[PDB]
């Protein structure tokens, strides 16, 4: 499935997923389209922090989600 | 917009707030008020790696667990109205 | 003393037993719930949703939704005896 | 270090055990012991239902600790 990755700049990728893929290679995913360390990476969605031993399908990401990228300062 | 759970961007109602995420929340034996265990965004000495009377509750890096009562904390403003790039009710186009 | 994992038991007639799977508070409400996985399946139990929202995942019709100030210790579960006391517990920290 | 799992019926065994031991591990040296599948077995320390893969030392279980057992006859 595809799922959006929108930073607070609007800046937004656009990610083919399996439910079962875990954060971190989501965020390994977003470092190979736009170069961002992982480790600076903040993924939210619903209003939580995504943390990297879950899965997608653990937070209930849909088709077609956005997840938010705030980065570490 | 979305309550409060293990997970959740929080802040704690202070003037100035500050900020963490939610880790844990429970009713430790002996208090009768639902806490929640945070990992704050900024090191603060004193604070633990995730334990609270000596009962570990979860792993933080040192200097970052906080024990606060939940009611004490309210969703992250910073945070709370990111909007996404597509919405469900959009699809309605008549 | 309730956390996720403890045996709960919800005052009704007949009371209600099951494991806390999730503690929070759902937008819109001024309490905490918890989410219980009960052992059979009820009427008005979902399967970890409450109000729509996916709180946690566990059989059909097992998932039940209660302010965790209506829980309460199992008492059945709270009534077993240990081996040893704390009676035995002092004299181990001391020889 | 000891501790004791005791069924609901009472009957009482001793383990050998590590603070670092997983619960599948004490489930399966309760098979080992007494011939009880780890699938049936609920193990219960003070009012928690333990969960496989977390340790012993994760629930602060000390030595001399009862664990009860509850079989999923079922």
């Amino acid at each position: 499935m595809q799922i959006f990755v929108k930073t607070l700049t609007g800046k937004t990728i656009t990610l083919e997923v399996e439910p079962s893929d875990t954060i971190e290679n989501v965020k390994a995913k977003i470092q190979d389209k736009e170069g961002i360390p992982p480790d600076q990476q903040r993924l939210i969605f619903a209003g939580k922090q995504l943390e990297d031993g879950r899965t997608l399908s653990d937070y209930n990401i849909q088709k077609e989600s956005t997840l938010h990228l705030v980065l570490r300062l | 917009s979305h309550g409060l759970e293990v997970g959740s961007l929080a802040e704690v109602k202070e003037n100035p707030p500050f900020y963490g995420v939610i880790r844990w929340i429970g009713q430790p034996p002996g208090l009768n008020e639902v806490l929640a265990g945070l990992e704050l965004e900024d090191e603060c000495a004193g604070c633990t790696d995730g334990t609270f009377r000596g009962t570990r509750y979860f792993t933080c890096a040192l200097k970052k667990a906080l024990f606060v009562k939940l009611k004490s904390c309210r969703p992250d403003s910073r945070f709370a109205s990111l909007q996404p790039v597509s919405n469900q009710i959009e699809r309605c186009n008549s």
